[PDB]
């Protein structure tokens, strides 16, 4: 059949990737691959090593890009007395290095100036395209750990703001505060699916959460700014009184302090209903898809929170997906 | 204000109705409620769009 | 409401002897087509009786796809019809009760066309138009040869209790 | 077999497979059932449960003995071993399709030298397409389109700042009374609701009316159209809004008396409400069982009227021939919707009872389960103790 | 906004749906009918 | 046999528990709980759908109170293409808002007061009754870190005490300072050691 997967590297193609797996989550900022090889040796005859611990690495799906390395960032030679003998590969999304990379900040501690304007000049060291869809804002004091990564610090900053922060399929940062409204499938009981453990509990959800936090601008200073700033956000789908408190690790501002109220019932209200599907044949995700499962009575409009294409030699070829409302 | 003349209503529904008897039923015309009739009224409703 | 609340129409069927019968020499055979019904001043109507018949008739008098040979066949009689493309129900019209070779002695031949009987119009069966359908065949000689299509209609409401099997679906041609 | 007048050659068929004949010498096959049986604990009784059907499989034995045997055999294997599945004719199961899965090529110099036997092992394959499936939806209508297009519509021609100036002021009342009515239509729908939210959005209401310049722009004029209906919506569910909404359309079947361009700013806001209205009144016919197909079919007649006037309204002068577009669209997709609702929610059909009977006998007979006569009660008329001779109820689908 | 050419298969179940409910009062279109070979008829003049 | 374990969810009993397994630790705050159920689905046929995310659930072993969850805390629906498609239940203890809540206290320092006077004015937003059978101790200052939870702070202060703190078998909270003295039995191997 028209080959429903191909894999790219250097730009010499894999003709013998023995097994493949290939992953992408919107809980995180790098995606992941690992292909499996095969290799040879004649004794006493010579030998070609390529050994590359670094090259672009690319991943077609059925005629469709679906993962940008950069690649080979990791190579590890399997053996074995009996079996065979084999090499195994990795790779990661094109933040491969702000993920394991300190921060190497001009001075240190920004004046004045907007969030954008910190992503842009904090992440633009190591030469990565930025993809920005979401609203600015302004904030009076920004000073960045001296030393933390740069994915830690990303990743605090966007969750206080409320801005969802993953890898697109290109080798981009895309830092969204949505789904991408791109409609999907309609996933239906019967037709495609195989497995779909769904799921509920009440260990992770809170009815009332509420926030604290100071104020730093030069204005505000004394009652308005000590006892003053405290805010109150209320679920209402828990039935019950689980009360929760969280402290702001930033400038308080009322609006910012429901944007961080929300960004946990967000977060809280996801994992609480994961499902775990799979769906046999080999877009996105973030996208739109109707299920149907009558049996517990799924008639909702889910996200995907996360795609994985794997494969292997002998009878598999299979995805799975993990959606959330 | 249309760009494309639009013949009267009235002219039209004759036209069909003239070609579908003189093709299909061979000179009679459409007995008023029949498949016939409702065919044509749907053809006609085709060329609107 | 008026217990007539079944609003389901029937549109034209092919009914046999439409156009008369073609004679010749070997005998007579009927010419299957629409039927014309005329009023008391013109206004000509088309006739929908018969659905279930009109329709067994569509279906063997139509060559369905040929099967591939490795040589080949021209472009124009590959049989089947185009808009078997958009059809859901994943199956093809027509029939191909003419595809068949003379193999073995005479008898032999007659069987095979009696099988291929059976298996293009059980596809009455799977629309739901009919409940069961069964083709006798009787060779009495050279010339001589008699085939005869025993279909099993319903009537339109329900009347028996603790059937068996199912309600056949698109009943409501009540044949 | 019976009587010794078999034909074995007029009862099997000639295997094959992609075309190619081969002798066959066997015929099996494999069939069943997924179960999910289950069995409790100190319990004197179990259970079961269905989950689907199992693939099929095939194996058949082929013998060659004609002349040059290895060049028929050895040029057949290249068969088997041909990239995708093919047509394969069984000698009993006749035509299907399937995927050779092993076969073993069994040989002797000494031992039997003149004949080759291959087995093989068939699995039932059948096509599906690349994109885990994308079949269609028809359990809901689409009004992101039609509200979308209504959207464009409106906006081209209200337009308060433009109009003769004498006549503002008529258009802009105008504006605030087709708001008012959304606003009369959500208070009597929640009425016992006590929750904090119809708090804030009743003050909503009365702010945004107490404001004389909301309605100078005409993005604030749609943005709390679009949003009254969408409070108005989710107030309740089901035969609840049959009444409100069938009122608003009353009011918005009006048509304005002024001339030239203010006619056209104030025909919008009519034309605009009444579509809105109809598309969310057929959203709430999908939220209820349809009584009976004559009833359930008389119910989309009411639509269809509605928005085959809106059309007619749209092209009568090339007004706006896009939304005409939008319009007639719309209506045959909710056509599709309805129609099927009517015959195939339940799927009703009437039965011939050969006279009147109560109705837990009727139930028990056509079902098996006395308990089932409450369904019995909405369809058919006269009293529980005399329904018949002739009863509407469900299809049974044993 | 904009409207474009439509696809095979969205246009072809448009017309079914448009002939049964208006001519036949919502009874299905069963395949090889005369019915069948009108609305197939019906599409191909329009995508034409 | 008479049933040796039966359970409770709301007051209808489960006839179809495939499995069970209960658990209670000395050296925890709260019990556990799981149960597997059987449930069936018919294609093109009503299924009635409890889902019930909250409601009390009740163990008896051999006739015997043994657990007092409250209960449905979790909800999971396996399923599998081929053995069968079954369902899964949790529960634990009634104080598993304290585990699971952080506290609310009025101000949030005590001025001069007792470590029992303390834990009521803890647990009681949430209608737990408390078993103290331990000795008073007198503090003369105490503040709850702000937003810690009820889990913590109880276990912290009960640690430098020497008190035991886990729950009964009906339902409530126990803060002692030694054994309970229920005489049991004598395990004595090749008796009954497995």
């Amino acid at each position: 059949m028209i080959k429903p997967m191909r894999i790219f590297i250097g730009g010499e193609e894999l003709e013998t990737y023995t097994s493949a797996r290939l992953q992408r989550t919107k809980k995180q900022l790098t995606g992941s691959l690992t292909v499996e090889i095969f290799l040879n040796y004649v004794p006493s005859k010579p030998v070609i090593v390529n050994a590359v611990r670094g090259k672009e690495i690319l991943v077609y799906v059925m005629g469709e890009l679906a993962f940008t390395g950069e690649g080979g960032s990791d190579v590890t030679v399997n053996f074995a007395k009996g079996q065979g003998y084999s090499v195994t590969l990795t790779a990661r999304g094109r933040t491969k290095y702000l993920v394991d990379s300190s921060h190497s900040h001009p001075t240190g501690s920004f004046k004045d100036t907007s969030d954008r304007k910190v992503i842009e000049a904090l992440v633009k060291e190591h030469k990565v395209v930025l993809d920005w869809q979401g609203t600015e804002v302004k904030e009076p004091k920004i000073t960045l750990r001296d030393g933390n990564r740069i994915f830690n610090e990303i990743f605090e900053r966007c969750n206080q703001n409320c801005h969802f922060a993953y890898e697109t399929r290109d080798g981009k940062l895309l830092v969204t505060d949505g789904t991408t409204g791109v409609v999907g499938e309609d996933i239906v009981l019967g037709q495609n699916i195989l497995d779909f453990s769904a799921e509920q509990s009440e260990d992770r959800a809170n009815s009332e959460i509420t926030v604290k936090g100071h104020r730093v601008a030069k204005d505000v200073w004394g009652k308005n700014a000590i006892v003053q700033p405290v805010q109150s956000v209320a679920d209402s789908w828990v039935g019950a009184n689980i009360p929760l408190t969280i402290q702001h690790y930033g400038d308080a501002t009322n609006e910012s302090l429901q944007r961080r109220a929300k960004f946990e019932a967000d977060r809280r209200a996801a994992e609480s209903k994961s499902v775990n599907v799979t769906v046999f044949h080999v877009w996105d995700i973030g996208n739109i898809h109707y299920v149907e499962i009558p049996p517990e009575g799924i008639f909702d409009v889910m996200e995907c929170v996360s795609l994985t294409y794997s494969v292997d030699a002998k009878s598999t070829l299979e995805t799975q997906l993990e959606l959330a409302p | 204000a249309c760009t494309i003349q639009r013949p009267e209503p009235q002219a039209l529904r004759d036209k069909i109705a003239t070609r579908f008897s003189t093709n299909v039923l061979g000179g009679a015309e459409i007995i008023p409620e029949s498949n016939e009739f409702y065919v044509v009224t749907l053809e006609y409703a085709m060329q609107e769009e | 409401n008026f217990e007539t609340a079944d609003r389901r129409k029937r549109f034209w069927t092919t009914q046999v002897a439409a156009c008369g019968q073609s004679s010749d020499d070997c005998g007579d055979c009927a010419r299957p087509g629409l039927q014309l019904l005329c009023n008391g001043e013109g206004r000509i109507t088309i006739a929908t009786d018969n659905y279930v018949a009109g329709l067994a008739l569509n279906i063997l008098l139509t060559d369905a796809s040929k099967a591939d040979t490795g040589c080949g066949w021209t472009p124009g009689n590959r049989g089947g019809f185009w808009g078997d493309s958009f059809r859901s129900d994943n199956m093809r019209s027509g029939s191909k009760i003419r595809q068949v070779t003379a193999r073995g002695s005479m008898r032999e031949t007659v069987a095979l066309i009696r099988a291929y009987a059976i298996d293009d119009l059980k596809k009455l069966v799977a629309y739901g138009v009919a409940k069961s359908v069964d083709v006798d065949l009787t060779y009495q000689g050279s010339n001589k040869i008699d085939m005869t299509i025993m279909i099993q209609g319903v009537d339109g409401n329900e009347s028996r209790v603790g059937l068996t099997g199912e309600r056949i679906a698109n009943a409501w041609v009540w044949s | 077999m019976a009587g010794p007048c078999y034909n074995p050659n007029e009862h099997y068929l000639p295997a094959s497979f992609k075309g190619v004949p081969f002798d066959a010498d066997s015929s099996d096959s494999e069939h069943g059932r997924n179960g999910a049986e289950a069995e409790f604990v100190f319990g004197e009784r179990t259970g079961y449960a269905d989950l689907g059907i199992k693939i099929r499989s095939y194996s058949i034995r082929a013998r060659f003995q004609t002349n040059d045997h290895v060049a028929l055999s050895n040029a057949f294997i290249a068969v088997l071993e041909s990239t995708g599945p093919g047509l394969l004719v069984h000698p009993t199961r006749g035509p299907v399709m399937a995927a050779c899965r092993s076969a073993r090529v069994t040989d002797s110099k000494v031992d039997a030298a003149g004949v080759t036997y291959i087995d093989i092992d068939f699995v039932e394959a059948n096509d599906t397409v690349t994109g885990f499936g994308l079949v269609g939806s028809l359990i809901a209508l689409a009004l992101s389109p039609i509200i979308t297009a209504t959207e464009e519509s409106f906006k081209r021609y209200y337009s308060p700042e433009n109009v003769r100036y004498y006549n503002s002021e008529t258009v802009i009342a105008t504006m605030a009374e087709a708001v008012q009515q959304v606003q009369t239509g959500y208070l009597a729908l929640s009425g016992n609701d006590t929750s904090q939210e119809k708090w804030t959005i009743v003050r909503d209401f009365r702010n945004v009316l107490i404001d004389e310049f909301t309605f100078f722009d005409p993005a604030n004029s749609w943005n709390v159209l679009r949003n009254g209906f969408s409070y108005l919506d989710s107030a309740a569910v089901g035969q609840d809004k049959f009444t409100i909404l069938r009122n608003i359309i009353n009011w918005s079947s009006s048509h304005s008396e002024l001339d030239g361009e203010s006619a056209d700013a104030q025909n919008a806001i009519f034309s605009a409400v009444r579509v809105l209205a109809t598309a969310y009144l057929s959203k709430a016919y999908m939220e209820t069982v349809a009584s009976t197909v004559n009833e359930g079919l008389a119910q989309y007649d009411q639509i269809a009227a509605i928005l085959e006037q809106e059309a007619q309204i749209a092209q009568e002068d090339c007004h706006d021939n896009e939304f005409f577009l939008s319009i007639r669209e719309f209506s045959v997709s909710v056509a599709r919707v309805m129609v099927n609702r009517a015959y195939n929610s339940p799927a009703l059909i009437v039965y011939s009872f050969p006279g009147t009977m109560h109705s837990l006998v009727v139930a028990w007979e056509i079902f098996g389960d006395a308990k089932r006569s409450r369904e019995l009660e909405g369809r058919n008329t006269g009293a529980p103790w005399a329904i018949g001779p002739k009863v509407i109820a469900e299809r049974v689908r044993a």
